[PDB]
């Protein structure tokens, strides 16, 4: 689940998700 | 599930999801 | 599950899901 | 699955679903 | 799960969730 | 769980979430 | 879970959040 | 639990929690 | 749980919270 | 448990809460 909204100048995002840990 | 929404922008965006079963 | 809607200047998005992990 | 959808845009995404079974 | 909302931004985000089961 | 709302300059967020500590 | 609000703003925030179970 | 709102100049704010000690 | 709100700011803070159980 | 309300010039604050001591 990862909901991204952007509108501007250089959106970096990182999501990394992982069950099992 | 990821999301991605951009109008006026530049995006640069990595999402991975890894999951059980 | 992904869903992109891109109205912009290079929208770079990275989706990989995988399960049985 | 995944969905693109681009107006006045140059996209570039990577969408890569890998499933158990 | 993780939510980005950028307006007039320039934004930097990574974030990484790693469950158990 | 990470709710991210940007709307300046240089926004650098870093989240890391684990359980099984 | 963190939420991270930033108006006019450069912003540098680092929260982990390590669970037992 | 981490509450962050900020509207200024260099916000550095590090959130360590941890249970299991 | 720890919360951080600045306005016309410079703040540079630093909330470690270790748990027993 | 922390609340910070900073409003104005270098503000430094640093919290260490652990119990199990």
């Amino acid at each position: 689940f990862v909901n991204q909204h952007l509108c501007g100048s250089h959106l970096v995002e990182a999501l990394y998700l992982v069950c099992g840990e | 599930g990821i999301v991605e929404q951009c109008c006026t922008s530049i995006c640069s965006l990595y999402q991975l999801e890894n999951y059980c079963n």
